[PDB]
């Protein structure tokens, strides 16, 4: 199944803090109004990176596997009930895998919106938890994801599995955005300026006014 | 250590720039310095019936006209400095209050010898006399030309105040500085080949003798883009320096005076125009009479009377 | 006469600063060369030593271990490296076999039960073992017979004999995420600093701000990406940094045949930086300021002009722009000349150049066909 | 203004020559040195930046007088406005023909320029005087047909 990337996977491109201003960028970003793979509840590849985007009322998705075979041959990357396990590691999964009803770490009405980013050798991720209720799909807003982690691990990550009622991928692509940062140096709007002529307009002036 | 080796590139583009500088300062005086006293206005205005309060400076204030501040209001660090105007604005504020009590009390005789006085409506029989229009149509006409003037400078407030884009030509003039400053700033983090912009990294990354060649990659392009914004900035001064030559060639024929030109006192037959400072600029309110009613009349090119043709003598 | 923009100058840093976090999470040393034992020679164990600050000024400066020696490192500078990724191979054996712990070696450990890589670069480590490893009936672990290769027989070790048969507690650490600590230093404020922050090096007057960073976010930016800001990386606080004090340095002079008394005028400087006068152009040194007004001879700037004048004395004033002049307008009062004046007035324009030409092949390349 | 346009072409020309002392990173300036100092296949690339040197001192030379040369037919053209105006006839453009009414000027050659002796007329003793927009004679207004 399909749905509408209305506006959705702008992050913090980088540790800078900069207000009033309209800086433009080129990175892997989720492409503006694309489709979704809808899930309600499944292999899925990871083509460069993903935007993700999981509503429950009890966050059951809970772990991801990342890597190359899935299984003994590697990020096993794991939230529980007060803690974030992740570790790498050559383990396995069963025919149908569930949970029961080299590092660590420590962490409907909400959508735990996520971006997960291989570049550089480097793994990143960034989140946002979403106050508003819409029990159809991701909403027609605006929000931009804070970071969250980094390693270096060396691993050419081609594929993911995600372990618990719905999810939703979308994978990112190479453009240019245009981001309008505020005063308190919050990204408040985007332009992705391959979407139409109107954002190649935009991203020529940097001004989302043109005049 | 390098950038000496490359022997007169850092002097000749300060000196160039200087030659800016110093140009500015010129331009400034060649407009606005054109008159060798500072003439104060009566404190009575008795310009028959002629409403100036809006165009003579604001004594509660700086001190300058009602329509300055408008226009001071509608237009908006490491190693480029901007030197100040050898001239502040409250000193370009006297300038053009002086040019304009002259013009007002005392007509073009400023212009040529020493301010005379003459009555404003008296000076304004003479500027229809110099039209081709006989004064008798001023005096006969005094309060409604009043009106029409008071009027025609409250439509002015209006056009600079309401409208946004009203003063395109020094907006664009700043923008275009600003942007060239701007461009100049972000070429000084391009690669130009070198292994980064940050010059002190290269120096961290690399051997003396194998980073030399990184840096003289930086240095040549720089220095590329330096006199690139030099060029542009001598080529751009140069037109700045045509405008401010036509502005004194106005100030001239214009504020000193009547331009009989045709269409370059502005759309009309010139009467007298008056001056406003701005940012980085100057602004003139040309007055001109425009006929407005036409009757179409039957014509004859010179008349018979006794066999003899007689001609109109001035009419 | 006139004004001569004869130097810049620039306030040189007083200080350098350096600023990094707090040196959390050390790796395991303790683990492996404090470790109440080792194992087999023929059998040498490893552990890892990586995504940590490897701390090894500590082991530079020890006298614990004999030697602290390196097949292809310094082990002062080792502190300031980052190797790969790093593993802590550790064993127990006699002492005469400790010269057996380095590259392109021979004998029953070094090419037969801990040997190591010829291209290895590792640091190699022993603690003496008769009071902590050797025992009166025997070290019996001491068990002997590829790099790291982990038929054979106990060495004779023992804690009452010499040091050749005495055992040591021997390790070494290998040669990304192997990583020595960052060195932090103390803060400076409202002076022209050098400065490093975590990975960004400058130059300024660093300030206390009032910008509010998010809480991941180490670095400010201004419009035209000068970087504007930096957040400290032990007390969470935000500063400004301002390029350090720079300008033009402009000298004034009536002509020297005339004087040789100068006043030197350093362009948008504040005087205390640095008779001294502050104007808005910069700070004067060396004129004095004066209330009356005069026509402009040499101009400063910002209204501000100067002159020689009276004992004799560079002055600075505010430019008179000429006499000012209240005309006596009414309603009803006209000035009429009498007699007049016919003044011959030269005007002078420029109409040509030196028209010149160039052979450009003589000037790039005069007189060589191989540059040519 | 002459003596400036002179010095500018000296100033001009001197810098030009001095840059064949300067290195451009080269190991002499002294082309003739890395001619014979230095094998031709070595050499080359030194006389590669020296050439790339010159070139750029060359094209900015060139520039300054370009930009230099529009400036001085600028003034050629307003000078010749002046002597088809002001010395053919007798311009009312006010202040055009230096300070007062203007009556004729006379031109005088220069060296690479041009000098005018504006001959101006300008007031000198006023009188200030009672004055009356218009005069009543049998309640029917005149009006002065000049002056």
């Amino acid at each position: 199944a399909y749905t509408n990337s209305f506006t959705r996977g702008v992050y913090y491109p980088d540790k800078v803090f900069r207000s009033s201003v309209l800086h433009s960028t080129q990175d892997l970003f989720l492409p503006f109004f694309s489709n979704v793979t809808w899930f309600h509840a499944p292999v899925l590849p990871f083509n460069d990176g993903v935007y993700f985007a999981s509503t429950e009322k009890s966050n059951i998705i809970r772990g991801w596997i990342f890597g190359t075979t899935l299984d003994s041959k590697s990020l096993l990357i794991v939230n529980n009930a007060t803690n974030v396990v992740i570790k790498v590691c050559e383990f396995q999964f069963c025919n149908d895998p569930f949970l029961g009803v080299t590092f660590e770490y420590v962490s409907f009405k909400n959508l735990r919106e996520f971006v997960f980013k291989n570049i550089d050798g480097y793994f990143k991720i960034y989140s946002k938890h979403t106050p508003i209720n819409l029990v159809r799909d991701l909403p027609q807003g605006f929000s931009a994801l804070e970071p969250l982690v980094d390693l270096p691990i060396g691993i050419n990550i081609t594929r993911f599995q995600t372990l618990l009622a719905a999810y939703y991928v979308g994978y990112l692509q190479p453009r240019t955005f245009l981001l309008k940062y505020n005063e308190n140096g919050t990204i408040t709007d985007a332009v992705d300026c391959a979407l139409d002529p109107l954002s190649e307009t935009k991203c020529t002036l940097k001004s989302f006014t043109v005049e | 250590n390098l950038l000496l080796q490359y022997g007169s590139f850092c002097t000749q583009l300060n000196r160039a720039l200087t030659g800016i500088a110093v140009e500015q300062d010129k331009n400034t005086q060649e407009v606005f310095a054109q008159v060798k006293q500072i003439y104060k206005t009566p404190p009575i205005k008795d310009f028959g019936g002629f409403n100036f309060s809006q165009i003579l400076p604001d004594p509660s204030k700086s001190k300058r006209s009602f329509i300055e501040d408008l226009l001071f209001n509608k237009v908006t660090y490491i190693g480029l400095t901007v030197l100040p105007p050898l001239l502040t604005d409250e000193m370009i504020a006297q300038y053009t209050s002086a040019l304009l009590a002259g013009t007002i009390t005392s007509g073009w005789t400023f212009g040529a010898g020493a301010a005379l006085q003459i009555p404003f409506a008296m000076q304004m029989a003479y500027r229809f006399n110099g039209i081709g229009v006989t004064q008798n149509v001023l005096y006969e006409n005094q309060k409604l030309i009043a009106n029409q003037f008071n009027s025609a400078i409250g439509k002015i407030q209006d056009s600079l105040s309401s409208t946004a884009s009203a003063l395109g030509k020094l907006q664009d003039v700043v923008n275009q500085n600003a942007q060239a400053l701007n461009t100049l700033v972000k070429q000084l983090s391009s690669n130009f080949g070198a292994i980064s912009s940050v010059l002190n990294d290269i120096l961290s990354r690399l051997d003396p003798p194998e980073a030399e060649v990184q840096i003289d990659r930086l240095i040549t392009g720089r220095l590329q883009s330096l006199q690139t914004y030099v060029t542009q900035q001598l080529i751009r001064a140069a037109e700045i320096r045509a405008s401010a030559n036509l502005a004194a060639t106005k100030m001239s024929e214009c504020v000193l005076g009547q331009s009989k030109r045709v269409d370059f006192c502005g759309k009309g037959y010139h009467l007298m125009s008056f001056p406003q400072s701005a940012p980085h600029g100057v602004v003139f309110l040309h007055v001109t009479y425009v006929p407005a009613q036409e009757k179409n009349f039957t014509t004859a090119p010179a008349i018979c009377h006794d066999g003899k043709a007689h001609f109109p003598r001035e009419g | 006469k006139g004004i001569y923009q004869t130097s810049n100058f620039r306030v040189q840093p007083t200080e350098s600063i350096v600023r990094f976090p707090n040196i959390t999470n050390l790796c395991p040393f303790g683990e492996v060369f404090n470790a109440t034992r080792f194992a087999s020679v023929y059998a040498w164990n490893r552990k890892r030593i990586s995504n940590c600050v490897a701390d090894y000024s500590v082991l530079y400066n020890s006298a614990s271990f004999s030697t602290f020696k390196c097949y292809g490192v310094s082990p002062t500078k080792l502190n300031d490296l980052c190797f790969t990724n790093v593993y802590a191979d550790s064993f127990v054996i006699r002492g005469d076999e400790v010269r057996q712990i380095a590259p392109g070696q021979t004998g029953k450990i070094a090419d037969y039960n801990y040997k190591l890589p010829d291209d290895f670069t590792g640091c190699v480590i022993a603690w003496n073992s008769n009071n902590l490893d050797s025992k009166v009936g025997g070290n019996y672990n001491y068990l002997y017979r590829k790099p790291f290769e982990r038929p054979l027989q106990s060495y004779g070790f023992q804690p009452t004999n010499g040091v050749g048969y005495q055992p040591y507690r021997v390790v070494v650490l290998s040669f990304a995420t192997v990583c020595g600590p960052k060195k932090s230093t103390n803060l400076v404020k409202n002076k022209c600093v050098n400065f490093n922050f975590n990975g960004l090096t400058g130059t300024g007057v660093l300030t206390e701000s009032n910008k509010k960073f998010l809480p991941f976010q180490q670095f400010g930016r201004d419009i035209l990406d000068i970087t504007d800001a930096v957040r400290d990386p032990q007390t969470l606080e935000i500063l400004d940094i301002t390029p350090c004090s720079f300008g033009g340095v402009s000298v004034i002079t009536p002509g020297t045949n005339t004087s040789n008394q100068v006043a030197v005028l350093y362009q948008d400087v504040n005087c205390t930086e640095v008779n001294v006068f502050q104007t808005r152009a910069g700070c004067l040194i060396g004129a004095e300021h004066v209330n009356n007004s005069y026509e402009c001879d040499i101009p400063i700037g910002a209204g501000i002009c100067a002159s020689y004048q009276t004992s004799q004395s560079i002055i600075a004033y505010t430019m008179s722009l000429g006499a000012e002049n209240s005309v006596a307008y009414s309603n009803n009062s006209i000035a009429i000349p009498t007699n007049f004046t016919i003044s011959v007035t030269t005007e002078i324009l420029p109409v040509s150049m030196t028209k010149t030409s160039v052979d450009c092949t003589m000037y790039i390349c005069g007189d060589s066909t191989e540059c040519s």
